[PDB]
């Protein structure tokens, strides 16, 4: 991804690993939609599998 | 799958594990086995023989 004139570069972050052994337990920080396109608030935490 | 495998760049080498035979007069419990769908049934314990 070339970086534009104004995108500052950051750290390029990994997509974690979730084998159905794990789930990932995150807290979003404010409202968006996921991915997977759910509303999530500025703090619920829920859980991603590999479902 | 393949006799001879390299290591590819999207894979890192956890090590590599000794084929566990059952004699005729053997048997083990595997702890956390998987069942069909390929996930690790932890807890549980599979008794295996023959």
């Amino acid at each position: 991804y070339l970086p534009a004139v104004f995108e500052e570069v950051l750290d390029l972050v990994d997509a974690v690993i979730l084998t159905e052994k794990t789930a990932l337990h995150l807290r979003a920080r404010q409202n968006f939609k996921d991915l997977r396109g759910v509303a999530h608030r500025t703090g619920e935490e829920w859980l991603v599998t590999v479902q | 799958d393949t006799e001879a495998h390299v290591p590819d760049v999207y894979e890192e080498v956890l090590g590599v594990v000794p084929i566990t035979t059952l004699g005729p007069r053997h048997y083990c419990v595997i702890l956390d086995p998987m069942g069909p769908d390929g996930k690790n049934q932890l807890g549980q314990k599979r008794v295996v023989k023959g």
